[PDB]
């Protein structure tokens, strides 16, 4: 049913940001030792790569398939026209907070990575950069999934109103 | 309405800490406004069940300290009201402003709860008012989302 | 579907470069149905871009890529991208890194890679994805999910 479908897309979408933003988190407490190799740091910014890559590639097929089973509904007569044009517009605007939080993240990581570089070797004065990362990575998560909520509960009080 | 968002803000918080065995008062028409305090007070128990269903519990999912505690707060509003506005989304604001506020209490921080309070009322006669009256105020939200404002 | 999955790369490839300005021909010198899939990978590619102009870019730029090391930081990250399972959206975000790395190729005036990195995708799509995709239907169950 289309209120499934919604609701499905949103966790899947909250699900794979806090994936990734787990990853950067891991990624960034790594490269904090100083006895990073310029081989580890190589293979950790080619999993810092994979996991924006490996998240622009879930997130978008969560919501293709949700798309999907909405066109199904309107084809098994389950939703209007009228409904189906707002599920569809729901599940490009989950796609597009979904996006923007993981293109976030990235930033993030990249800046916080250039700060490391710059900023010295001791725990203190980085450590706080990584607290930091983690700081603001948080927020995005939390947002994501606050907004995933709204979005989907916004969405059924507006079907009564079709 | 400028006290009158500061009211909203007040009897949400009221009753969500009281939920979680805390009172106000530790802490800190007449018609109409008790039918949108009524729609928010329900909006926000059922979308705090979703979110929790889910996710987890989202007072159990957020970290405060008194010197991060406002942009714990901005951080997040900013965030989930980048792109735009729903009824949906100022549900969102109201439950996260209170799931802070109780889980500050939780953790030895009480004298942030006034403080969520004042920024939640400046949040939504700064940013969202513009929103809620374009949007027919908050009646319309009463008849959107309140269980017994329709057959 | 060995031919067809390396004419689906050279497909792919060639468009990606020719919206930057670039011609296949320069670089390599390489009915209905197939093209419907190229139609949709066309599409889905340029929809995975809308979002993450910047985020693609960025990733390439930070990886560092030159003849002596292409290879090894292609497959690495596209090891760790199926590391735990195949789905279409990886798959797209697959051609996607391919027609990024190209791309940053001719602009850094490493055209020699534009063929080679064709090969590595052909390779990695013949004996890693097609089982998967084969076992998912085919391509076709591509073009119900991602065509327009």
């Amino acid at each position: 049913d289309a209120k499934k479908v919604a609701k499905k897309a949103a966790i899947q979408a909250a699900r794979r940001i806090t994936e990734l933003a787990q990853v950067l988190v891991e990624l960034l407490k790594e490269a904090l030792k100083l006895d990073l190799t310029q081989e580890m740091r190589k293979k950790l910014i080619e999993r810092y790569a994979a996991a924006i890559i490996r998240a622009i590639g879930d997130i978008n097929n969560a919501i293709y398939q949700a798309k999907q089973e909405a066109e199904k509904l309107k084809k098994a007569g389950l939703v209007d026209s009228d409904q189906l044009d707002a599920l569809l517009r729901a599940l490009d605007e989950l796609q597009k907070v979904a996006s923007k939080a993981a293109n976030q993240l990235g930033r993030l990581f990249e800046e916080a990575l250039k700060r490391l570089d710059k900023d010295n070797g001791g725990e203190e004065e980085k450590d706080r950069t990584a607290k930091w990362f983690e700081f603001e990575a948080r927020a995005i998560e939390i947002a994501l999934r606050l907004a995933a909520i709204g979005d989907v509960f916004d969405l059924e009080k507006e079907w009564r109103k079709l | 309405m400028s006290q009158s968002n500061r009211e909203l803000v007040v009897d949400f918080l009221s009753y969500k800490l009281s939920q979680k065995g805390y009172s106000w008062s530790q802490f800190s028409e007449g018609t109409e406004s008790e039918a949108v305090k009524q729609a928010l007070r329900e909006a926000g128990d059922e979308f705090e069940l979703r979110y929790r269903r889910a996710f987890s519990d989202l007072t159990s999912q957020l970290h405060i300290t008194p010197g991060t505690a406002y942009q714990s707060f901005e951080q997040v509003v900013n965030e989930l009201f980048r792109d735009g506005v729903n009824w949906g989304r100022i549900v969102a604001f109201f439950s996260f402003g209170g799931a802070l506020c109780v889980e500050s209490v939780d953790k030895e921080m009480q004298v942030l709860v006034s403080r969520i309070a004042a920024w939640m009322a400046t949040y939504l006669n700064d940013h969202l008012e513009p929103w809620i009256q374009e949007n027919g105020g908050w009646d319309t939200f009463v008849e959107l989302y309140g269980n017994n404002a329709a057959a």
